[PDB]
RNA sequence: CAAGACGGACCAGAGCGAAAGCAUUUGCCAAGAAUGUUUUCAUUAAUCAAGAACGAAAGUCGGAGGUUCGAAGACGAUCCGUCGUAGUUCCGACCAUAAACGAUGCCGACCGGCGAUGCGGCGGCGUUAUUCCCAUGACCCGCCGGGCAGCUUCCGGGAAACCAAAGUCUUUGGGUUCCGGGGGGAGUAUGGUUGCAAAGCUGAAACUUAAAGGAAUUGACGGAAGGGCACCACCAGG
RNA sequence: UUAAAUCCUUUAACGAGGAUCCAUUGGAGGGCAAGUCUGGUGCCAAUUCCAGCUCCAAUAGCGUAUAUUAAAGUUGCUGCAGUUAAAAAGCUCGUAGUUGGAUCUCUCUCGGCCGAAGCGUUUACUUUGAAAAAAUU
């Protein structure tokens, strides 16, 4: 389908921003 | 599962969490002793005197009526045997099994078990041997296991 | 599944020795008998005496006839096959000359082009081919 | 067979959560378990739970409320120096922020922000984010 | 589906299930007492008992072992005790 | 009448065994899993280097027996046929290897549905044992436990075939054992060791090469096969 | 300057237009920076060899060879794999080594409230303190 490269870089990359997102919305809570 | 078997079956008692002796026996716990000391004096197992006070005078669990296992209430008053009941009933086993096995030389499966029965009896031996109830100069040979029976 | 426990450092060193040596990389360069086979003895250069000039034929794809000079290493007197860079830095290299040679290029890996020829003349009567090619030097006999 | 009971119930509660359940049984109970999931309980991550109480090792029903992305143990018991410390969370949490490095230390079993202001090491047990 | 409470189950259902994974375990076996025909004295007997088991007075076979519960002798009465 | 061999059909979606394996009746012998248990002991456990038991078939050494089949071999045809040696059968020693397969360690936890099957147990109306005079066997309904095997599934995983494990894995740690590190050289040389032998276990380097390999979707393609039509095709004729 | 010098620093005089007082080393017309180019030389327009031009990179430096490290999670403790790709032992009993369920909330004598003494079962673990060459970082 697609190389595995770009598939774990995706993986990564969602995986922080459900970080930065949970990141800001704790952040809401102060 | 099984220590030398491929079983593994769940079968097994289940204690209730009343631990307290229930209000319709009248048996104090004297009296259940003393049927404990008779029985032991007929030349009963520990377990066959759990297994007849369960179910002919209705003691539940004689640990939750006097106090005490049956083996340490036999032991106190001193009714209780040198080598323990279980390590007993495997040499006896492998006393059978060997006796078998010497009439009947083609068996190798009565070989294999043979070895699964003596290990084990290794197995109890050491753990008997590590809290003191065996003497650390014992040790099962196959000459001096008939003698233990 | 590998051995997680507190106290199993000396079986997962012994084991990462063992599997260590189930490299070709790590047995070459620790085994000793490269090093005592490699014709250059380990080093990067070494020098000869041109036995001859023979000619190695290349792929089957695209036919060619390359030029090489079969020489004799002086510290260890292996015979080893050498290639130069053209027809006209052949006419430089005589019989019986001193010659510095080194490796092809690739750490030790022959050419992808020209069949099991592993060498390359750098230095012919101690001067270089370099400088013999573009004028800048001659060479003595 | 069974040993470590403390990373059966932190994978019972993950495989929990991540069906999307709301309340998750684990057996056997613990010292080690019960202070592990009070220390989830004062950061906000399992809510609630009780201890059923047989004459055994106990059980425990955790009510799950969904915030939880990964609980996990850390086996063996490793030694946390207060300054390995640091490398630790670099190793283990995805951020500086949230997730946490559970120890047990000298002065409790707790997490290692409370640690670090306590001053003190201890055995790595998990983590959780 | 996936909205139950796990603390609370239903008689049927913590009736329906193995002995040992209830919510916490308890025994299916009890214990009976039971009047021989021949007689009035009052013997208990565990329901899943293993020995054969005797009137101490009259000596009649009161149960017979199987392999779960007992069976008794017909004409004996038996009540469920406690 | 006799000799040796072998237990079909029943015979499976079966069962048992640690595996190799296991199918005539009857008796004896000693084991065994699961189930049941308000028995007993009370951590006695899990996993394997060393060392040891068992290990299909073929094979080797002593006997016995040699019906069928049959390596070799002698003949006749041109992968087959007739005869049949060693063997195939039994007893006692060895050898310890197989596609010895799930090409898939073992122990433990968690994580969908279904209705079938084998054993044990529990509850329950009914039909049967020529309405059975109570129980008991055979069926029927449901549940529980340990099994063998399926179908299904955006649980998730995988390169894909697919997997309820080959999941709970870059969000990377339950315990522990064996073992691979590009293709060849090569299971070769050498040494050790086991074996009466055949062989078994252990086991390189020099050198050489740019690959080796796994999974799946695919147009065209001289053709090939099934049919149909036609007296500018055929049969019988003019 | 220095033992005496040289070099550097400081200063007279001379010292720049092709400021000839002239920067090299490698690579590019398949992929990371960089080509729809030219001329000789042979085989049956393609095609061996050779000289160039143009462009690109770093620059008083730039190639090459060999070893090694990093890329590399191809040695994997962090952190790999073992159906079909290299790979799980014929199978189970079969000691060592590795791992092992739940549980338990300070004082006695003698000298001025203190000092000595027994430690409290032993440890492992964690924090503190002493002590431990410079140079190197």
């Amino acid at each position: 389908v697609l190389p595995k490269k770009e598939k774990m870089k995706l993986r990564r990359e969602q995986w922080l921003q459900k970080i930065e997102a949970i990141k800001l919305a704790e952040q809401k809570h102060r | 599962g099984r220590m030398h078997a491929p079983g593994k079956g769940l079968s097994q008692s289940a204690l209730p969490y009343r631990r307290s002796v229930p209000t319709w026996l009248k048996l104090t716990s004297d009296d259940v002793k003393e049927q404990i000391y008779k029985l032991a004096k007929k030349g009963l197992t520990p377990s066959q005197i759990g297994v007849i006070l369960r179910d002919s005078h209705g003691v539940a669990q004689v640990r939750f009526v006097t106090g005490n296992k049956i083996l340490r209430i036999l032991k106190s008053k001193g009714l209780a045997p040198d080598l323990p009941e279980d390590l007993y009933h495997l040499i006896k086993k492998a006393v059978a099994v060997r006796k078998h096995l010497e009439r009947n030389r083609k068996d190798k499966d009565a070989k294999f078990r043979l070895i699964l029965i003596e290990s084990r009896i290794h197995r109890l031996a050491r753990y008997y041997k590590t809290k003191r109830v065996l003497p650390p100069n014992w040790k099962y040979e196959s000459s001096t296991a008939s003698a233990l029976v | 599944g590998k051995c997680r426990g507190l106290r199993t450092a000396r079986k997962l060193r012994s084991h990462r020795r063992d599997q260590k040596w189930h490299d070709k990389q790590y047995k070459k360069a620790h085994l000793g008998t490269a090093l005592k086979a490699n014709p250059f003895g380990g080093a990067s250069h070494a020098k000869g005496i041109v036995l001859e000039k023979v000619g190695v034929e290349a792929k089957q794809p695209n036919s060619a006839i390359r030029k090489c000079v079969r020489v004799q290493l002086i510290k260890n007197g292996k015979k080893i096959t050498a290639f130069v860079p053209n027809d006209g830095c052949l006419n430089f290299i005589e019989e019986n000359d001193e010659v510095l040679v080194a490796g092809f290029g690739r750490k030790g890996h022959a050419v992808g082009d020209i069949p099991g020829v592993r060498f390359k003349v750098v230095k012919v009567a101690n001067v270089s081919l370099l400088a013999l090619y573009k004028g800048k030097k001659e060479r003595p006999r | 067979v069974r040993m470590n009971v403390l990373a059966d119930a932190l994978k019972s509660i993950n495989n929990a959560e991540k069906r999307g359940k709301r309340q998750v049984l684990i057996r056997p109970c613990s010292k080690v378990i019960v202070r592990f999931l009070t220390v989830m309980m004062k950061h906000g991550y399992i809510g609630e739970f009780e201890i059923i109480d047989d004459h055994r090792a106990g059980k425990i029903v955790v009510n799950l409320t969904g915030r939880l992305n990964k609980c996990g143990v850390i086996s063996p018991r490793f030694d946390v120096q207060l300054k390995d410390l640091e490398k630790w969370q670099n190793n283990l949490l995805p951020s500086r922020q949230f997730g946490f490095i559970v120890l047990t230390t000298s002065a409790g079993i707790m997490d290692h922000e409370e640690a670090r202001r306590k001053h003190t090491g201890g055995k790595i047990l998990g983590f959780f984010f | 589906p996936l909205a139950k409470d796990l603390l609370h189950p239903s008689p049927e259902e913590e009736k329906r299930k193995h002995k040992k994974k209830r919510l916490v375990q308890s025994p299916n076996s009890y214990f009976m007492d039971v009047k021989c025909p021949g007689c009035y004295k009052i013997t208990t007997v565990f329901s899943h008992a293993q020995t054969v088991v005797l009137c101490v007075g009259c000596s009649t076979v009161l149960c017979q072992p199987t392999g779960g519960k007992a069976r008794l002798t017909e004409g004996c009465s038996f009540r469920r005790k406690q």
